[PDB]
């Protein structure tokens, strides 16, 4: 498998140290591991990010 | 100190979502860090523990 290093959220997000972790994001499959809201600010910081 | 201050309601009547800036007061508890103390210097590591 190729699978991408591990990105960790330890924190909320500051769009400052979490926009560099989704920079880094240059696979095809995402596993996120999160709550329903979290999801829903991940989905929306993604889409903001392109 | 910081900006959208947030209160856990009357959870009894009314109030059965969780208190949304969970997250931002455990950010600000994990960040807390301190110079003062009687028994010694408290500082919380990546854990919360001394
Ligand atoms: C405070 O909350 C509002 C509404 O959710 C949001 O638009 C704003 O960005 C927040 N403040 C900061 C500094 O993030
Ligand atoms: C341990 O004791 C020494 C006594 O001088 C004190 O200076 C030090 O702050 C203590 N350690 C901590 C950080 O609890």
């Amino acid at each position: 498998w190729d699978m991408q290093n591990v990105i960790t959220l330890d924190t909320s997000f500051e769009d400052a140290k979490t926009q560099v972790q989704l920079k880094k994001i240059h696979s095809s499959v995402i596993l996120l591991y999160c709550s329903k809201d979290e999801a829903v600010l991940i989905l929306s910081e993604a889409r903001s990010l392109g | 100190e910081k900006e959208n201050i947030t209160d856990p309601p009357r959870g009894c009547v009314g109030n059965t979502n969780i208190w949304k800036t969970g997250p931002l007061f455990k950010r600000v508890l994990m960040s807390s860090k301190y110079a003062d103390g009687v028994t010694g210097r408290v500082e919380f590591n990546e854990d919360g523990d001394r």
